[PDB]
RNA sequence: UUUUAUAUAUAUAUAAUAAGGAAAAGUAUUUAUAAGAAUAUGAUGUUGGUUCAGAUUAAGCGCUAAAUAAGGACAUGACACAUGCGAAUCAUACGUUUAUUAUUGAGAUAAUAAAUAUGUGGUGUAAACGUGAGUAAUUUUAUUAGGAAUUAAUGAACUAUAGAAUAAGCUAAAUACUUAAUAUUAUAUAAAAAUAAUUUAUAUAAUAAAAAGGAUAUAUAUAUAUAUAUUUAUCUAUAGUCAAGCCAAUAAUGGUUUAGGUAGUAGGUUUAUUAAGAGUUAAACCUAGCCAACGAUCCAUAAUCGAUAAUGAAAGUUAGAACGAUCACGUUGACUCUGAAAUAUAGUCAAUA
RNA sequence: CUAGAGUAGCGAAACGGAUUCGAUACCCGUGUAGUUCUAGUAGUAAACUAUGAAUACAAUUAUUUAUAAUAUAUAUAUAAAUAAUAAAUGAAAAUGAAAGUAUUCCACCUGAAGAGUACGUUAGCAAUAAUGAAACUCAAAACAAUAGACGGUUACAG
RNA sequence: CAUAUUAUUAUCUUAUUAUUUAUAUAAUAUUUUUUAAUAAAUAUUAUUAAUUUAUAUUUAUUUAUAUCAGAAAUA
């Protein structure tokens, strides 16, 4: 929206965000990292357990 | 000559007529109501949002 | 079709059966408007360029030319200029100078006439006029029912209202200049909402910033003063009118055989300056940004436009002479005073002649 | 072309022999580079279907080609390739499921010559590759087809 | 190879101007300490002109920054 000159090239200011897609794209990124870490750990534990079972045979 | 077709085929220009009352009067209820009406909220509107 | 029958294991195979027929006489404006020709070819068709038929000019030239009326007239050297004019006006701002009458004795003062604008002053030359050099936009042009910083205790110069117009000094004297007197914003309290601010009212703070008298008459008194009235002036305040300053969006020629450009550069935070925003300028400290093959930066060119002119069926294209609007300039460049507004056709400095 | 190795045949250039008025050519001999392999540079071809890609539709026939069936026979059905066509399109040749009917995107063209030339720039070891004008000259220039002439053009007859 | 004109600058010179420094027995106003010349009255007492003194408004002087225009270099 129109505003007083705030710099040489800046004459507009944000007023509101209809769509927060950019905001969500970072929250989801961090959440994905955190969840992937724990899911990795669980599945790696399962694989190690299966290796132990086949070692016992 | 061509552009005059837009303006009723009148060649030449008069100076723009001045308004006696520069600003709306207080007896124009409709203009005041539109001015006083709640501004449309969001982007199809005209104003800053509550949080921004 | 539909429904049902018999038979067989809710379903399957065979057989029969079908409801859709109603009639009646009379009750224009059409819109805008696009034409080709000659030349290829041994000849034909097609592609393809070239040229021509139309209109026009800021026109020039060759030949010719009667009058009247109207509209234009250095596009080029923003090249250089002899000569004369284009901005003066006020004697009712102050001063001077005479002549007569009167009183006073070479002069003095009045009244009446005049002259005086080579003295001190006021107003006018930011306009108009002419020009198109610069300007491709860093402030330029066009347009928007666009804005704010939410533009000044700005009037420039008229209208409508109220007030005031005081003292000294220096000028030889003043409506010349100085010194002095006096006459919206920031806070605090609340209110509301067009509210995450603005506006409103109040109360303070400072506003606190001025001025000027002339021409006449009369009325007083004692030529001197004074007091009114009429005229023309002066200053302040509110509103209007006319005006200004700043920014936003879109558009504004050619060359990328100009592909990278930009370091105040892009943004942020403060401070100085403005009436006012902003790297506009000046200072400080941070971030690494910003533009660009939908063409940056650089270069060349160019005053821009219209309800203006030409042309076309029209979209458009060309011009920007003439009429009108805007800008810029007044031999060249920078700065300064005044001012509301000037880098003024002013002043200072330099360059050219 | 740059390095290495390889090098039997073929074979630019070169050296000779023939032919010829002349041979600088065709023919013949010896034959260098190259053709080959590895590791690179470069990014040009008549790189052609002289026909960019995608989507919807469009009348037939004949073959194949590939599936799906049904019992060699259904001259079996569904697809794509190929050939000839209808309509349509086109200057025609001709195209024919695209050169048709439509939609979307990209690249390219604006007379011949000068000219893919000059200059500049970019890249490469270089050869070169990309980008790419202008002046001047002219009324030319080209495509398809027609009828001729001509061919050291074919075949058939007399 | 030669001529020309705009543009710039870690260079040189610089009019004028804008700020900014430092200095003035430098001035002018006013405020003091004082000295002369002068005026009324019974030793004066005040007055104007000059002496010293410290606040303003400037002048001369120089410190820095920028700056018309000129060279030098580059394009
Ligand atoms: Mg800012
Ligand atoms: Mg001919
Ligand atoms: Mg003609
Ligand atoms: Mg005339
Ligand atoms: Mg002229
Ligand atoms: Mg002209
Ligand atoms: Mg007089
Ligand atoms: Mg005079
Ligand atoms: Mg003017
Ligand atoms: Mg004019
Ligand atoms: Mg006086
Ligand atoms: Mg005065
Ligand atoms: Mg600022
Ligand atoms: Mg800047
Ligand atoms: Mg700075
Ligand atoms: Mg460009
Ligand atoms: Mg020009
Ligand atoms: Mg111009
Ligand atoms: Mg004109
Ligand atoms: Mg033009
Ligand atoms: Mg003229
Ligand atoms: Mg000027
Ligand atoms: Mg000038
Ligand atoms: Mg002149
Ligand atoms: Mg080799
Ligand atoms: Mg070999
Ligand atoms: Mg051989
Ligand atoms: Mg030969
Ligand atoms: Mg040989
Ligand atoms: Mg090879
Ligand atoms: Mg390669
Ligand atoms: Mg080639
Ligand atoms: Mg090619
Ligand atoms: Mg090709
Ligand atoms: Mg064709
Ligand atoms: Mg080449």
């Amino acid at each position: 929206e129109a505003t007083r000159p705030l710099s040489k090239r800046k004459f507009f200011a944000i007023a509101e965000i209809i769509r927060n897609k950019g905001q969500q794209f970072a929250l989801y990124e961090s959440e994905a990292q955190l969840s992937v870490a724990k899911e990795e750990a669980q599945k790696a534990k399962e694989f190690l357990d299966k290796r132990s079972v086949r070692e016992n045979k | 000559g061509k552009g005059a077709a837009k303006y009723g085929f009148k060649s030449g220009v008069f100076p723009t007529t001045r308004s006696i009352l520069k600003s709306p009067t207080t007896k124009q209820t409709d203009i005041i109501n539109k001015v006083k009406s709640p501004k449309p909220k969001g982007v199809l509107g005209i104003g800053y949002a509550k949080g921004v």
